[PDB]
């Protein structure tokens, strides 16, 4: 049946296989007519040099412009022949190439895919075309303020590290960019073991690995500095002013990463548009709906390899900024001391739900593996996560937050019309309570 | 409920503070010399 | 255990009710009430038909007190007729918070 | 585990159930009441009603309710369209009963407290606004008016003089007017039938009254052009399509994948769509065209929604429209259709494979049919489409009254008379 | 022309902001 305890038990397990040249193989059988076929690569900007900045990004567009065996636009005209959707995306710490398809024609898929991974048509026809679009887009990118401030955010904490740099990289490089340097980075980091392969669907493990089928896969990092600081772009014309505030935290692999998953879930989030009103349990969603001290906000977590990011992102009236803050320091600080096991539970349940929730669907299932592999390896400790949940304690959360919050140096990002936002020296004194 | 959290140890110190404070003030009870206090 | 005395209770009630002048100013019992938080939001939930009428009598009332005239007794309020209109709204606001008050205990 | 179990009642309300093994345990509740069921003085009610969700039940204080779902960790959802409003809820495998019980109290036990009703007046706009970020959003709503008169022309949103207009009572009737145990349909997912089967008949048997079908929407075309400040003018051309649940509805559903391009590849301008290609070839710098097909119960519409720049729109329309002619003239490619069939079958299954989506697909059949059809049968029926069908299907869109909606800078914007 | 997943549009309000559709 479906019973939460038993519900953990029966799942198609993590599968693993390993080829010779460093390629990884892995899978899970969902008993489904379709398969998400995907690839994840750990080559980052944090690898990329100061010219390489944004190049792999530029590269990202290029694969589908045609390849070695398949010149321009002969690539997709086979793809859509099957009717199988196709997509690719990249990230500072990862890049994921993947396919969503019926399990039938997969024998082509990976072979199609394998061609793309390395064999590529590097043709300055596409280059200039793509060189333009990016440049076109580079300027357009000022339209979504969200992404904008984060760029500021990293650079202010991680200054002096390749991690602190634009994903697309600065503009002039893209013009200056030449496809030989690509071929470098093409050759550099697209080797295995850097490469990793997974999939999920009706696919069985060995019927994956057999048709993982002989093609090829392949043949530097530093701990980053953390900057107590501030950045402000003051532009007063705009109606609203985003805010972001955070402190650094543990990397991907680390015990406490889960212990802090809940504190966010507990403190929760608010938005203009909820039907929750003023009776919600989250003090923030109660007040921020009550006096509409903000339009909305949400809290984030991002844990890098060695690093982690805890903080929120809010939007409030140009006269309402201060009061959002003096509230927001309330919640974190009060947790570190006076918190209680009751509210723990309501946080505990949610994260269980959110965990179980995201686990439906081919691609997301497929998608965990790749990062997880590049992160914890094969580990998909599904039922364990539950056991992991049972670990967390009142002291734990307090003792955890005591570390990473009380009397620390926070980072401050801002975007105009900021001006109200108090000076740092307030925020700093505002981190540690005086016992009030 | 009533769960009195770290406030309990917190407060524990506080009373000690100004108690010492009044002791530091002048008070009445001497304070067995304990490092030199003039005769 | 009261039956006849129950009947005997109402006289002093009616008596005591008649021992407070606001009966003789044309007030009622409800508008007499001292304010409170429940009082506040209770006001919100009133329809105007009462609400306005609540207003005027008050406004009517105050003026008289300025001039030290008591309403002609014929027009005094009557112990037979007292309008409870406040309280059916009042119990709501009382109730609900008691939950929150309690449901937030644990 | 166990496959689709759907059960007629005496009330006729289908209680459909499956058994899962998953700890995710969800339930959903469908209702026939859409915007078409609002009257001239009833306008925006459902849209307002769709914000009646969180309010005070007759079974409990809304406070307790709201603090209830969170501390449990469950989640509530509400969804409507021009036709079928749907009340969705989900929580862990174990606790559904507490939650499930509250699903009733909301739909079972309404209370409209004149004060509690007032605070929701401010809310509509801020909701109503954010939907109109997307220009296409505003464009669509206008369209149903142009092509109809009465029913589907009804907005999903509140015309603004209608704002202060709505009383608890007006709601209160439409509550019980359009509610009945004949129309109500309940779907379980992870929970056994008998538990589902139990309480279903218990509370949910009420009346009667039902269903006010006098809206045939009476397709009546026209065109509407709003003068606006966008640089990218938006417009669409529609000759009415057929009713839902028909090979024609499939034929157009096939006919779209002919021209209709959703990107199957990121950033890829879809070449297999002749539409964009046959356009983009004779055409110039950025633009987009996609084909729009949608159907409701009694009927639906087929069209294509264009996005172009100031001068281009007409030729953007015209060529594409002229390109439509090409198809209507006896142009055919069986493999393309075949590939399109492959697209559709996949696209269908890829659509359906999603449980939550399929959760709809369950009751989307129910209120429509009340039975279940394996997608295999669909996939079979997908095959059943003849080409001359899709041939003459497009011919219809050419062969019949067509309608336009346009907004932006209109200086160069042609009418349908230019067409 | 977007139905694009499905027939016409959508609206949803619960908590988390909202959703549109084609």
């Amino acid at each position: 049946t479906a019973t939460y305890a038993q519900a953990l038990q029966s799942v198609p397990e993590t599968q693993v296989s390993q080829l010779d040249n460093g390629l990884r193989v892995a899978s899970e059988q969902s008993s489904q007519p379709t398969c998400t076929v995907g690839v994840w690569i750990d080559a980052g900007s944090r690898y990329e040099s100061e010219k390489n900045n944004g190049a792999g990004y530029f590269v990202e567009h290029l694969a589908f412009k045609g390849t070695k065996n398949r010149p321009g636009n002969a690539l997709e005209k086979e793809v859509e022949s099957m009717g199988a959707h196709l997509n690719a995306y990249s990230t500072r710490e990862h890049t994921a190439y993947y396919i969503k398809a019926l399990s039938k024609d997969l024998p082509k898929a990976v072979e199609l895919l394998a061609d793309i991974v390395q064999n590529c048509s590097l043709e300055d026809s596409q280059i200039e075309k793509e060189r333009d679009v990016i440049l076109q887009e580079l300027q357009e990118n000022d339209t979504s303020m969200r992404d904008v401030v984060f760029n500021y955010l990293h650079a202010t904490a991680f200054q002096g590290t390749p991690l602190a740099q634009s994903v697309e990289g600065p503009s002039e490089n893209v013009r200056k960019l030449s496809r030989a340097d690509l071929t470098e980075y093409l050759s550099r980091h697209y080797k295995a073991p850097r490469m990793v392969l997974a999939a999920a669907g009706g696919l069985e493990h060995r019927q994956l690995l057999d048709l993982a089928q002989k093609h090829f896969s392949g043949l530097t990092l530093s701990p980053c500095r953390f900057t107590g600081s501030q950045i402000c772009h003051r532009e007063d014309g705009l109606p609203l002013a985003h805010v972001a505030i955070a402190v650094e935290g543990p990397g991907w692999a680390h015990p406490d990463n889960v212990a802090l998953q809940v504190a966010n879930a507990i403190i929760g989030h608010y938005d203009c548009t909820y039907g929750g009103g003023a009776h919600l349990s989250s003090p923030l969603a109660s007040i921020a709906a009550t006096n509409k001290l903000c339009q909305s906000f949400q809290t984030f977590n991002i844990c890098y390899a060695d690093t982690g990011l805890l903080g929120a992102h809010f939007v409030c009236d140009h006269m309402s900024i201060d009061d959002m803050m003096f509230v927001l320091q309330g919640q974190w600080m009060r947790l570190c001391t006076s918190a209680t096991e009751s509210e723990v539970l309501r946080g505990k349940n949610l994260l269980r739900n959110a965990l179980v929730s995201h686990l439906d669907g081919t691609t997301p299932v497929c998608e965990d593996i790749g990062r997880s592999l590049l992160t914890y390896g094969r580990r998909i400790p599904l039922a364990e996560w539950e056991s992991r949940i049972a670990e967390v304690d009142a002291r734990v959360v307090r003792e955890v937050c005591s570390k990473y919050f009380y009397d620390q140096c926070p980072a401050v990002a801002g975007f105009g019309p900021i001006e109200q936002l108090p000076d740092y020296n307030r925020i700093r004194s505002g981190m540690f309570w005086l016992r009030f | 409920r009533q769960l009195a959290r770290n406030w309990v140890p917190t407060a524990s110190l506080w009373g000690a503070v100004g108690a010492v404070g009044l002791v530091w003030a002048t008070d009445w009870r001497l304070i067995l010399d304990w490092v030199p206090y003039i005769n | 255990a009261v039956s006849a005395s129950s009947r005997w209770l109402e006289g002093i009630r009616k008596w005591y009710y008649n021992a407070a002048g606001f009966n003789k100013l044309g007030l009622m019992r409800d508008d007499t009430i001292h304010e409170n938080d429940d009082v506040k939001e209770a006001i919100r939930r009133l329809p105007e038909n009462l609400y306005n009428d609540r207003v005027f009598r008050i406004k009517r009332a105050l003026d008289l007190s300025m001039r030290q005239q008591i309403l002609p007794k014929e027009q005094w309020t009557k112990y037979e007729e007292d309008k409870s209109y406040l309280e059916p709204y009042l119990k709501e606001v009382i109730r609900e918070r008691k939950e929150r008050e309690e449901w937030a205990k644990k | 585990p166990q496959d689709l179990e759907f059960t007629r009642l005496p009330n006729g309300l289908v209680i459909a159930s499956l058994e899962n093994y998953a700890p995710a345990s969800r339930i959903g509740l469908f209702i026939k009441a859409g915007s078409r069921y609002e009257n001239s003085n009833n306008l925006g009610t459902s849209h307002l009603l769709r914000l009646a969700s969180s309010l005070t039940t007759k079974g409990a204080s809304s406070f307790k309710i709201t603090r209830g779902i969170e501390a449990v960790g469950g989640k509530l959802s509400v969804t409507s369209t021009r036709e079928n409003m749907a009340y969705t809820v989900e929580c862990l495998r174990d606790d559904v009963d507490i939650l499930m019980e509250f699903l009733l109290n909301v739909t079972t036990a309404p209370e409209f407290r004149r004060w509690e009703v007032a605070a929701l007046q401010p809310q509509l706009r801020i909701d109503k606004a954010v939907a109109l970020q997307n220009p296409q959003a505003h464009v669509i709503e206008n369209l149903h008016a142009a092509a109809y008169r009465n029913a589907l022309a009804n907005s999903l949103y509140c015309p603004d003089y209608r704002i202060g207009k709505v009383t608890p009572v007006e709601l209160h009737d439409y509550v019980q007017n359009h509610f009945t145990s004949a129309r109500m349909a309940l779907i379980g997912l992870g929970v056994s039938h008998p538990v589902l089967k139990q309480v279903a008949e218990q509370f949910l048997n009420i009346r009667g009254g039902l269903g006010l079908s006098g809206a045939k929407a009476k397709y009546h075309g026209g065109e509407i052009r709003e003068q606006n400040g966008d640089s990218l003018v938006h417009a669409a051309l529609v000759a009415e399509s057929a009713a839902i649940g028909s090979a024609e509805a499939n034929a157009f559903s096939v006919l779209q994948h002919v021209l209709g391009a959703g990107p199957h590849v990121k950033r890829g301008s879809n070449a297999t769509s002749s539409l964009y290609q046959a356009v983009a070839k004779g055409v110039h710098q950025p633009f987009d065209v996609s084909a729009f097909n949608a159907s409701y119960s009694d009927s639906g519409l087929f069209g294509f929604y264009t996005i172009s720049q100031a001068a281009s729109a007409g030729d953007v329309i015209k060529a594409a429209y002229n390109q439509v002619k090409t198809i209507a003239q006896g142009n055919l490619s069986n493999p393309d259709v075949q590939a399109a069939k492959n697209k559709l079958k996949a696209g269908y299954l890829m659509s359906v494979e999603s449980s939550e989506g399929f959760l709809d697909e369950v009751g989307s059949q129910a209120l429509a049919a009340g039975s279940y059809t394996p997608p295999s049968t669909v996939l079979q029926q997908i095959d059943a489409v003849a080409d001359a069908d899709v041939i003459n299907a497009a011919k219809k869109f050419v062969s019949g009254r067509k309608s336009m909606a346009a907004s932006g800078n209109l200086g160069h914007t042609p009418f349908i008379d230019e067409l | 022309g977007q139905a694009a997943g499905r027939p016409l549009v959508a609206s949803v309000s619960l908590n988390v902001p909202a959703s549109v559709r084609y």
